[PDB]
């Protein structure tokens, strides 16, 4: 019954920069942190970004400081990915989890996971 | 005590073998607070078995978050309070919150410095000045992260040096030991070492052992 | 956010530039300042630093009593006054704020830079 669902995905080009979107589905999340994990192909899943509901407290993934932004709307029970100066390495599928229950939000033991959605940079 | 003409109650209220808690005001609450049983999970709609919004559900050995707050649920699906080992680690939590643990906090006469639950080893600032939260086993058998027994005394830790005058607590600012001056910054306890600082309005050399050079 | 240098160039020796490190902030005034000089791609090396009151000053030992630095807060600008310019003074030179006031003889400890100026000296 409950989905994470993206959105925003699709090419982009070095330099540029697109913004992904979770929507939730099923439950309020208003509560719980939010992530973004991402898979390059033949790589295997890693972490990317995540954040407490308030925004008080952000991590981020090293190879992506200062370029990308995780943000959210509790009213609309949201998720956002802004990535900025976009790299060819970014380049994989992107899935929204939510409800980490690890010791730490860096592993992978979230609650929910999105289908994920697809990046793709360019030269 | 009494009910309502949906239900409301005041405090933890069992509704055909479901848990729930209210606000003095009537008002269900949704969060981890503590019952008869100890501190439970009254979930939003829809987080464990299709649990009514503010049922206290299953959730069992992990961790929960909300907003900027941890707990740990051990395996009866209540929050951990106190002293509680986690994959091995001493963690600790709140007893009226079960909150985990933040900044100085002195448990049984011992003095620590929490971050997320966890005891921080190093030169932190309680009430009473910086003192030194050792590993385990440094003086007199201590705990990881206890405050401990330090006097008189230069400190070598990340880098840093620091100074313990007799009281064991971190010396700050200018100092003379042993015929040399230091400058141990307020902010940190640290030395300042190793090149030129800028102290007040003014620029010093210091030595990498934190000696400044006349 | 944000350093403009201006005032180097080419100059015969013997002779004197002054270099201008202008900021855009009037919280550049809070923070010592200094000048790096690298010669192509070596090392950025150590040329004098300034304290936020302009009350302070340290120097490299190549460059004591040639160069002077100094600032006007008002004008929220740091100097380079260059005097009995070497041919071994050419280089490009950096001014750079440093935040934290430690190791300012470190350039890796530094947080902002400017784009650098570039300074020649000839042989005439």
């Amino acid at each position: 019954q409950v989905q994470l669902v993206e959105s925003g995905g699709g090419l982009a080009q070095a330099g540029g920069s697109l913004r992904l979107s979770c929507a939730a589905s099923g439950r309020t999340f208003s509560m719980d942190p939010m992530a973004w994990f991402r898979q390059p192909p033949g790589k295997e899943r890693e972490f990317v970004a995540a954040g407490s509901s308030t925004g008080r407290t952000t991590y981020y993934a090293d190879s992506v400081k200062g370029r990308f932004t995780i943000s959210r709307d509790n009213a609309k029970n949201t998720v956002y990915l802004q990535m900025n100066s976009l790299k060819p390495e970014d380049t994989a599928v992107y899935y929204c989890a939510a409800a980490p229950y690890g010791a730490n939000w860096y592993r992978d033991e979230y609650a929910y996971w999105g289908q994920g959605t697809q990046v793709t940079v360019s030269s | 005590y009494f009910n309502t003409n949906s239900i409301a109650s005041t405090g933890y209220t069992i509704i055909n073998d479901k848990h729930f808690y209210f606000n003095t005001d009537g008002i269900m609450q949704i969060g981890v607070f503590k019952g008869p049983d100890g501190f439970e999970y009254f979930a939003p709609a829809n987080t464990d078995a299709n649990n009514i919004e503010g049922q206290a559900i299953r959730y069992q050995n992990r961790f929960l978050y909300l907003h900027d707050n941890i707990y740990y649920f051990g395996n009866n699906s209540k929050a951990a309070t106190g002293w509680v080992t986690i994959d091995g680690r001493r963690y600790y939590f709140e007893p009226n919150t079960a909150i985990g643990a933040n900044g100085y906090k002195i448990i049984d006469n011992k003095n620590f410095y929490f971050r997320n639950g966890l005891p921080q080893i190093g030169v932190f600032k309680g009430p009473n000045g910086f003192e030194y939260f050792a590993p385990a086993n440094t003086d007199a058998n201590n705990i990881d992260g206890q405050a401990i027994r330090y006097q008189n005394r230069f400190l070598h830790l990340l880098g840093n040096i620091y100074y313990f005058g007799n009281n064991s607590k971190a010396v700050t600012g200018w100092q003379t030991i042993n015929g040399n001056m230091y400058y141990f910054m307020p902010d940190t306890a640290m030395a300042a070492a190793g090149g030129l600082f800028e102290i007040d309005g003014v620029i010093y050399f210091f030595g990498v052992d934190g000696v400044k050079a006349p | 956010v944000k350093l403009e240098e201006s005032g180097g160039g080419l100059v015969q020796a013997g002779g004197s530039l002054r270099l201008s490190c202008a900021a855009s902030e009037r919280t550049f005034s809070r923070y010592p300042v200094a000048w790096f000089r690298q010669a192509p791609g070596a090392e950025r090396e150590f040329v004098a630093v300034i304290s936020s009151t302009g009350t302070s000053t340290y120097y490299a030992d190549s460059v004591k009593g040639r160069f002077t630095i100094s600032r006007d807060n008002a004008k929220v600008t740091v100097y380079l006054q260059m005097n009995n310019l070497k041919r071994e003074d050419t280089a490009v030179y950096f001014c750079a704020v440093n935040s934290q006031r430690t190791r300012l003889q470190d350039p890796n400890e530094y947080d902002y830079w400017g784009q650098g100026t570039q300074v020649t000296v000839s042989s005439h």
